């Protein structure tokens, strides 16, 4: 019973809510712009910048909502559009329906929006961790840097019209717009005095990263003169410039999805970083980096051996996980998981269209929700005890109990309890693994979830349990109403999100 | 869209922004707001006719980059392919029938 | 228009169909087209662009019913565990059961990996079993919620078809 | 440059001046002289005073220029029109306001 | 499009009115207008000056004085007669430009680049294979500006 | 489509796949590379020539979809390597009723011209599994 | 260029010919050229304008469900917010619960209708 | 550059490099003057050493404007010093160097951190105060200021229009040979 109403209702949501962001986002900036002559914090009760900050929370959650019906919308879309090919046996019909345009807005950019799954599942996480991150991050903005209140928002539209477009150019520009506000964050919104560093590490590593995925898009438009990944099924490329395109791409993207050898500069930048960037850097904007590649992996035919590419991220996986017992910095040691499991991910892509893409796309959104709640722990152990390391904290149990049983319950959910999706994700991954290499399954999984489990939770129990004795005169209070309902809805997440639709994945 | 208007609206923002980075009040020299649009709206509707007008030149001058390409490369080709069956005939159509002056 | 990029390779060609010879390194766009970029991408290059989409659905769906043969024939031997004491359960399981578990094994049924390494052929069969099905399933409308989407008008045509076509085999001789 | 008809006809002997009056009323007479019998090539032959007068009044570049004109004004008679000219840059204007949409499961190819 | 008529002070202006954006012909390309001295000479062009040479010297004489204060406008530590001086400079400046823009429109009528009140006997019959401009031009001033658009 | 038709059977429509030769596949595949340009001109000649004589009151009513008639030669012959003849028509007796099927399912049925490609490439595979 | 109906005549081709390349009836060339083989613009319009609909209310719906929900909650801490709710008049405590629920309802509501083809003809 | 029976068929412009070597250097003298337009604004005798960046933390124009100029110069995606840097790649993929291509990339990325180096420096604990004292009060010119406004909006979102401009490029570069 499947009918055009379906149809039209999820491209009518898909471009509308796009347009109900971008109207916000206007209207708000143009009512700091032209409120004040020079657009600071007036530092008084009927500042500008409380409504700002009601604004842009309302507009992400609003649209999340919206976002949320027009996801199920597209569910049954794809659904049914596979039935309407499967089932046209007969010869003489084919399915043929040409759809019309809607009369109240334009096209973004000229283009006809497309979607896939695992573009709204890159869209759902960052509502989600942009929602997060910036409910983390209202202490931080005060006079002369409340226009960083902003950020998430155009985060969201560039993320959106990176994944609603099918022209590979605009998928590119997309992808490099995302540097600037990560930058200006670090930069002005940091309290550490190390950070100013760290913005330069994430820049340059980042930037060569980019510059590696330029060299290769440059050559697939050169080569190629067209703009669109359906006229690539129409050229085909040698051997010599797919092993160049798959080499450049894969680097590329595993400079920002921190492959082996590059990961300094998301070990220093997550130390140095705010609390709530950090949250985003780690949930979201990774994974920016394994939607690409997989677009670019899946549109052109590579004749090589996936090997060298398997052993690197084994290798990160590897290197990742040994560091974690030599860790007292508790940020330090969610960043070293952090690479482990994006590298796991991005093991996932190795074998280029088959069936180990869905458990890296799972797997994707359930390293999102761990980073987040992990670095949100970290974050209510830093403001509360004014110190992250393990030498001067500990016995976080026996006061401020709540804070210890959300550690304890991370740690039980990391561990991978067969209740959730990381079980689910490492299911996937690793029978695929068993059947393509025995001993080397044996092998990373011996090294991810019994040596690194093992120093994570010394790092971690260490710091729940003991005694506070040292100044109880300064001791804090348990843990807010927001940051509980935040802990929570992570934990719900997980669990809830183990019982999807079986139709994906 | 129109490019007047929207060269009016360029005029209009583009003064409250200058005002916000001299740190001047907005409502301040207020003649300059109708000044500003009128001049905006015209120097971008005259862009507007420029950079078409440009396209057309620049299509009739690649009709004659189009006989300018040929020659050269028959002009470029190694010593002995000019002879050569692959390139004889091209070569002998603007050698002979191209000495119409 | 599509491009191409400059070979360095020294090496020749020769075109018997033409009837010319040409040189790696000295190849225009089009004629690095034609033999360089002629090499196949597909299991079936001789199908359109919505011909080969309908087939890759269509192995997707072959793939999955084969892992249903297997879930079937594991449910069927749970089944006979709890039904039938182990004192006959043996023999009985040995009778019919054996045989077809291990005909759905990790060869012939992709199971848990990541992809079934088929050859074209075999993919070709895949497909064309799932089409049979299809083409048992459908004369007798059997899919029109499940796996399918026809309107209202179409429904009454395809009862009235399916009656007739029952009426017609009641009416025949056994064979 | 080395290979174009244009950058070769700007160079010129010291002291060489061109007469460009008498060189076009001679190109112009020559013309209509030709343009009233229409070949696919012309032939200069059938209008032997005529093209006299042009080769001794006009340079050699400017000739080279003009045959090339005329060849490809030629060539461009022959193939359109100017009411279908029109009609077609008013579509592609017209089609300019909208966008381009992929062709998704195409059959020709 | 139609021109100004030249002999007139509106000469000038179609100095202003081009049919496209080229600065100058090819080395065969004809003219076009008729050419009454390809070969002109110093006191050809002198002797080929009318009113519209004489309308661009006005013109140059009205609009110096403006421009002349906006350049005065910039004098500090200075007398009256270094002031007066210096206006009578640059005003004396904005007339010889109007004299030498009125020598160039004799020179190109002369040569038949701009309307000199004469036309060809056969007309170069072009096609508008690439139209970007004609119906702009049509709902806009720019109609003014271009010569059979 | 690559069901034949089962034979004494029990029921009416039993089917049975099969798997063409790689010679056949790669023969179709490299003619359909080679010879797409007549296709994508024949569904734009179809769609031209009723936007100028839809109505039946147009002067070349009469002649209908002739013109696209030399396109549909066109195409046959490249998809026969000119090995067999010049026109449709002289298609041989096997794949006959294959050409009757895409004349109807192109002009008659003006279906979308992706039903009708596999009508066409039954002709060239009937041909191909006949003659050598 | 060269395929037009100019110089074209049925006496060279043979009637079969013409038969299989004559123009089908005035309701399948219609169609045809409307491209309205399967579906009608009316169709297509109508959907476009049900779409329109379902998107406006289903935000608005949720737009104001959220803030009458936020503007109501927050007014202090739980002591003062009971105060101020039990000095409220008892229809305005009924707004404040009912219609913020009935706003994100009614939005869930007609998602569910969006979803769910229950106007389908077959049914008995 | 095919031959079919004696008919030449071409896909390249042959002028497009000349049009990218002019659009690099026009970018590159646009964004040079926003930063010396920023620099003029200011009184010239603070900046004598790299450290002294942290003279332009003054107020949030000139923070901001030289930020985003020192990003593009270094050939950050969004700015307008990333196009030139982008469309020179892609031309000598085009022209199938991949050589120049590795050596301009090495280029690139050490340039680039030549140029974010100085984002460090700019780091101040107060306010500059960097400006001419004029009438007893900071001189702050209006005419700099607006031309930095409309250098900042084309340097923002000078992409959008760069069709444009390279359109006019290649219409001047077409003339070259003709
Ligand atoms: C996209 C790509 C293409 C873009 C194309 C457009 C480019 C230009 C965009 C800006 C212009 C539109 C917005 C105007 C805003 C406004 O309201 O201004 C009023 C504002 C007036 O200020 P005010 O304070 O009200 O005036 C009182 C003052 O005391 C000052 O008064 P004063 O005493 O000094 O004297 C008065 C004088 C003061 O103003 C001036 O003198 C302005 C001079 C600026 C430099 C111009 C150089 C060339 C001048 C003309 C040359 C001669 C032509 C013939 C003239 C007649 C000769 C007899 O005039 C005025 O005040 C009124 C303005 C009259 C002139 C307007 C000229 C606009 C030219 C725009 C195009 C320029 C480039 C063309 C390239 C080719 C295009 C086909 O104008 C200015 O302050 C100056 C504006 C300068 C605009 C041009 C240059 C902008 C460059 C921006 C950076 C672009 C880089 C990236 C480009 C490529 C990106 C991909
Ligand atoms: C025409 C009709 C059209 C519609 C037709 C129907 C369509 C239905 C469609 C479906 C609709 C679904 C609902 C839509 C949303 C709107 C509902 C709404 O606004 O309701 C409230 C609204 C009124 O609410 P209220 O009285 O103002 O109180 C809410 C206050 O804002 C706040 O009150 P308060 O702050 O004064 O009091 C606090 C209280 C208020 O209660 C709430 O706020 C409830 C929400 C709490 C959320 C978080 C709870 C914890 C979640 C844990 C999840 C699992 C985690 C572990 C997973 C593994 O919170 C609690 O009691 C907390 C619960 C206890 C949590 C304990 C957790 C222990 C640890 C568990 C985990 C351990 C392992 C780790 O309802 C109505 O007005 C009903 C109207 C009925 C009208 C009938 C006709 C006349
Ligand atoms: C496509 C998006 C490309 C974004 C490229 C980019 O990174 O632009 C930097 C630019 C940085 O602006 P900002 O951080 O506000 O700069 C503060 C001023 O420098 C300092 O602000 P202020 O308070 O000193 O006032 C001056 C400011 C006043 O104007 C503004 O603050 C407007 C800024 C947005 C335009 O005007 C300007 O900075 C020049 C405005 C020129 C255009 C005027 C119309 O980012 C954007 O414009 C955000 C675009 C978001 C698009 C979402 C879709
Ligand atoms: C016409 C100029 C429009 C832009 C200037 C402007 O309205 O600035 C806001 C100015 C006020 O900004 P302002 O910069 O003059 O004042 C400083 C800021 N406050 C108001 C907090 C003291 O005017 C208004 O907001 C009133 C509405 C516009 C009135 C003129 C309409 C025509
Ligand atoms: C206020 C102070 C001003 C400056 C004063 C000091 C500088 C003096 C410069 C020389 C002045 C004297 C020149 C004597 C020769 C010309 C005499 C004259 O006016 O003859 C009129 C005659 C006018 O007649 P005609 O040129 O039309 O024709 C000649 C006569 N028939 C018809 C017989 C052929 O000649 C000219 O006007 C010729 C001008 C030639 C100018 C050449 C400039 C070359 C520049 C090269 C620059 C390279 C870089
Ligand atoms: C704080 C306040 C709320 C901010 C967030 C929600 C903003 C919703 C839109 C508010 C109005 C925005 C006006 C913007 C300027 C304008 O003129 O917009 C008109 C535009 C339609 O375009 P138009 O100019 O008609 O030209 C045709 C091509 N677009 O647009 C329109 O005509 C409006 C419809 C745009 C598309 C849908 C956008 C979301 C609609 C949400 C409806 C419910 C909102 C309730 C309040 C929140
Ligand atoms: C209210 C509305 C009423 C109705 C509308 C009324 C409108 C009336 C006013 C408009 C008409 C007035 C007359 C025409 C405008 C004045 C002349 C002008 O602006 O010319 C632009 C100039 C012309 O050159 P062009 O014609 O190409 O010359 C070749 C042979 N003629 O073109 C050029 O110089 C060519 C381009 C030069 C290179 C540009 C590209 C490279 C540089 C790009 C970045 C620039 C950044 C800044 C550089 C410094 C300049 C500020
Ligand atoms: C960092 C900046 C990188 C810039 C891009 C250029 C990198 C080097 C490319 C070298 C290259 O293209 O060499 C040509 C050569 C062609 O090999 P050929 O013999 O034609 O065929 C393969 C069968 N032997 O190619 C080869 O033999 C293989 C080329 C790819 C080698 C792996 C990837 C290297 C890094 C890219």
């Amino acid at each position: 019973m499947f009918n055009l109403n379906t149809i039209y209702l999820s491209r009518i949501f898909i471009e509308f809510n796009f347009y109900f962001l971008f109207f916000l986002f206007l209207i708000s900036s143009i009512i700091f712009y032209f409120s004040k002559i020079i657009s600071i914090q007036n530092l008084n009760q009927n500042s500008v910048f409380n409504f700002l900050k009601l604004a842009n929370i309302f507009g992400i959650l609003i649209s999340f909502f919206i976002h949320i019906i027009s996801f199920w919308f597209y569910c049954i879309y794809s659904y049914n559009l596979s039935l309407n090919i499967f089932s046209d046996i007969n010869l003489y019909n084919s399915n043929s329906i040409e759809l019309l345009n809607n009369s109240l807005l334009p096209n973004y950019f000229k283009s006809n929006i497309t979607i896939d799954f695992f573009g709204l599942i890159l869209l759902t996480l960052a509502y989600i961790v942009g929602f997060v991150s910036i409910l983390a991050l209202d202490t931080r903005l005060y006079w002369k840097n409340i226009k960083y209140i902003f950020s998430f928002t155009i985060f969201l539209l560039i993320v959106y019209v990176y994944v609603t477009v099918s022209n590979i150019l605009l998928f590119f520009m997309c992808y490099e717009l995302l540097l600037i506000p990560s930058f200006l964050i670090v930069y002005f919104v940091s309290p550490s005095r190390r950070a100013i560093q760290a913005s330069l590490y994430f820049v340059i590593w980042t930037q060569l990263g980019s510059l590696l995925v330029l060299i290769a898009i440059s050559y697939i438009i050169s080569i190629t003169n067209t703009y669109e990944f359906n006229d690539l099924k129409y050229f085909n490329f040698t051997n010599s410039e797919s092993t160049i395109i798959i080499f450049l791409i894969f680097l590329g993207f595993g400079f920002k999805a921190p492959i082996w050898p590059f990961h300094y500069w998301l070990t220093k930048t997550h130390v140095e970083a705010p609390s709530g960037f950090s949250i985003y850097l780690s949930g979201f904007l990774v994974k920016t980096a394994l939607y690409g590649f997989y677009k670019f992996n899946t549109s052109i035919f590579i004749d090589i051996d996936s090997s060298i590419f398997i052993a690197i991220c084994i290798m990160g996986v590897v290197d990742s996980s040994l560091k974690m017992w030599g860790q007292t910095d508790l940020k330090k040691l969610v960043a070293y998981g952090t690479i482990q499991e994006m590298n796991i991910i991005y093991l996932a892509f190795c074998w280029g269209d088959s069936c180990a893409i869905l458990g890296g796309i799972l797997f994707s959104a359930t390293h999102a929700f761990l980073s987040a709640l992990m670095f949100f722990l970290v974050d209510c152990i830093y403001r509360r005890y004014h110190t992250r390391s393990l030498v001067e904290v500990n016995g976080i149990l026996h006061i401020t109990p709540n804070l210890g049983l959300s550690i304890l319950f991370m740690l039980v959910f990391f561990s991978g309890i067969p209740g959730t999706i990381k079980f689910i994700s490492e299911f996937y991954i690793f029978s695929g693994l068993l059947e393509a290499s025995p001993f080397i399954c044996f092998i990373l999984m011996l090294v991810a979830n019994v040596l690194g489990l093992i120093g994570f939770s010394k790092s971690w129990f260490n710091a729940t349990f003991g005694m506070p004795k040292k100044n109880t005169k300064y001791l804090p209070m348990d843990l807010s109403f927001k940051e509980s309902y935040i802990i929570l809805y992570c934990f719900f997440f997980l669990f809830i999100f183990s019982y999807f639709s079986s139709i994906f994945f | 869209s129109s490019m007047l208007i929207w060269g009016a609206c360029f005029g209009l923002f583009t003064r409250a922004a200058a005002c916000k980075a001299s740190m001047i009040p907005l409502t301040t020299s207020p003649w300059k707001y109708p000044k500003y649009m009128i001049v905006s709206a015209v120097t971008f509707y005259y862009f507007d006719w420029y950079r078409r007008m440009a396209l057309e030149q620049l299509c009739y001058n690649e009709e004659k980059l189009e006989r300018y390409q040929i020659r050269a490369k028959l002009q470029s080709l190694k010593i002995g392919e000019e002879l050569s069956d692959a390139y004889r005939e091209s070569f002998f159509e603007h050698a002979v029938q191209k000495n119409n002056i | 228009a599509f491009g191409g990029f400059r070979q360095t390779d020294n090496s020749l060609i020769i075109d018997d169909r033409r009837k010319i010879i040409l040189n790696t390194r000295s190849l225009n766009d089009f004629q690095q087209k034609i033999y360089l970029r002629n090499f196949f991408t597909n299991y079936r290059p001789d199908l359109s662009s919505y011909d080969y989409f309908a087939f890759k659905e269509k192995l997707r769906i072959g793939e999955l019913f084969l892992n249903e043969y297997r879930k079937r024939i594991n449910n069927e031997v749970r089944r006979a565990a709890i039904l039938t004491p182990t004192s006959s359960l043996r023999e009985k399981m040995n009778h019919k059961i054996a045989d077809q578990i291990l005909d759905l094994s990790s060869p012939h049924v992709r199971g848990a990996h990541f992809q079934a390494v088929r050859s074209w052929t075999d993919a070709s069969k895949i497909v064309n079993y799932v089409e049979e099905k299809q083409t048992k399933i459908n004369k007798y409308g059997l899919q029109f919620p499940l796996l399918g989407n026809m309107t209202e008008e179409q429904c009454a045509s395809k009862e009235d078809e399916v009656y007739q076509r029952l009426l017609k085999e009641m009416q025949k001789p056994p064979k | 440059m080395e290979f174009s008809n244009a950058l070769l006809s700007q160079t010129k002997l010291p002291g060489q001046q061109y007469d460009y009056k008498r060189c076009f009323q001679a190109s112009n007479t020559h013309f209509e002289c030709l343009d009233s019998i229409r070949d696919a090539y012309d032939n200069h032959h059938k209008c032997p005073q005529t093209y006299q007068a042009w080769q001794s009044s006009c340079d050699v570049g400017i000739r080279r220029y003009q045959m090339d004109n005329r060849e490809q004004q030629k060539k461009d008679q022959l193939l359109y029109s100017k009411e279908q000219l029109k009609n077609y840059n008013a579509a592609k204007n017209k089609e300019a306001y909208g966008i381009t949409a992929p062709k998704n499961l195409s059959f020709a190819f | 499009s139609q021109t100004f008529a030249h002999d007139s002070f509106l000469g000038g202006l179609n100095l202003f009115k081009r049919r496209d954006p080229r600065f100058v012909l090819d080395q065969g390309e004809r003219p076009p207008y008729p050419i009454i001295n390809s070969n002109s000479s110093f006191v050809d062009v002198l002797s080929n000056f009318n009113k519209a040479d004489f309308g661009l010297v006005l013109f140059s004489a009205a609009i110096g004085f403006p421009l002349s204060r906006w350049v005065l406008k910039g004098l500090t530590f200075s007398s009256l007669n270094y002031r007066r001086g210096l206006f009578s400079s640059v005003y004396g400046g904005v007339i010889l430009w109007g004299l030498v823009l009125g020598f160039n429109n004799s020179y190109y009528r002369l040569n038949g680049f701009v309307d000199n009140g004469l036309v060809w006997k056969r007309k170069e019959r072009k096609l508008n294979k690439y139209d970007f401009t004609s119906e702009f031009e049509d709902n806009s001033f720019f109609k003014k500006l271009r010569i059979r658009d | 489509m690559f069901l034949n038709p089962v034979k004494d059977s029990e029921f009416d429509d039993e089917v049975k796949g099969f798997v063409p030769s790689e010679g056949e596949v790669r023969f179709v595949a490299n003619k359909n590379k080679e010879c797409g340009y007549y296709l994508q001109g024949i569904e734009q000649c179809r769609r031209k020539m009723v936007q100028l004589a839809g109505d039946s009151s147009s002067q070349f009513h009469s002649l209908g979809f002739l013109p696209c008639k030399r396109l549909v030669d066109a195409h046959y012959r490249c998809m026969t390597d000119d090995k067999f003849g010049s026109t449709i028509e002289e298609v041989p007796e096997i794949g006959l009723d294959s050409a009757q099927k895409f004349f109807d399912c192109t002009f008659q049925q003006l279906k979308p011209m992706q039903s009708c490609r596999r009508f066409f490439d039954q002709v060239v595979r009937d041909v191909y599994r006949a003659n050598g | 260029m060269n395929i037009a109906w100019k110089e074209l005549e049925n006496d060279a081709f043979k009637a079969k010919d013409i038969a299989k390349f004559s123009f089908s009836n005035a309701s399948n060339l219609a169609n045809f050229v409307a491209e309205s083989q399967a579906l009608a613009t009316n169709h297509f319009n109508t959907a476009l304008n049900n779409g329109f609909n379902v998107f406006f209310a289903v935000a608005g719906l949720l737009v104001v469900g959220v803030l009458v929900y936020i503007f109501f909650n927050s007014v202090g801490g739980m002591i003062i917010r009971s105060r101020i709710k039990a000095a409220q008049p008892n229809p305005n405590q009924v707004k404040v619960l009912v219609m913020p629920f009935v706003a994100l309802g009614v939005s869930l509501v007609i998602s569910r209708a969006g979803i769910n083809g229950d106007d389908f003809g077959y049914k008995g | 550059m095919s031959i079919f029976s004696n008919i030449w068929i071409n896909n390249d412009l042959n002028s497009y490099g000349l049009s990218i070597l002019l659009l690099n250097i026009i970018n590159y003298l646009i964004v040079f003057m926003l930063i010396l337009s920023v620099i003029l604004l200011t009184n010239l005798s603070k900046f004598k050493s790299l450290n002294q960046f942290k003279e332009f933390n003054s107020y949030n124009f000139i923070l901001y404007s030289l930020i985003f100029s020192l990003l593009s110069m270094a050939g950050i995606p969004p700015l307008l010093g990333f196009t030139g840097k982008f469309l020179a790649i892609l031309y000598s993929s085009f022209k199938s160097q991949y050589l120049l291509i590795l050596f301009m990339t090495i280029l690139n990325i050490f340039g680039m951190y030549f140029y974010i180096q100085n984002l460090r420096f700019v780091v101040k604990k107060n306010k500059s105060s960097i400006l001419n004292y004029k009438n007893y009060y900071v001189n702050i010119n209006y005419s700099i200021t607006l031309n930095i406004i409309l250098l900042n909006f084309f340097n923002f979102f000078g992409i959008l229009f760069l069709s444009d401009l390279i359109i006019i490029l290649n219409y001047i570069s077409s003339y070259i040979y003709i």
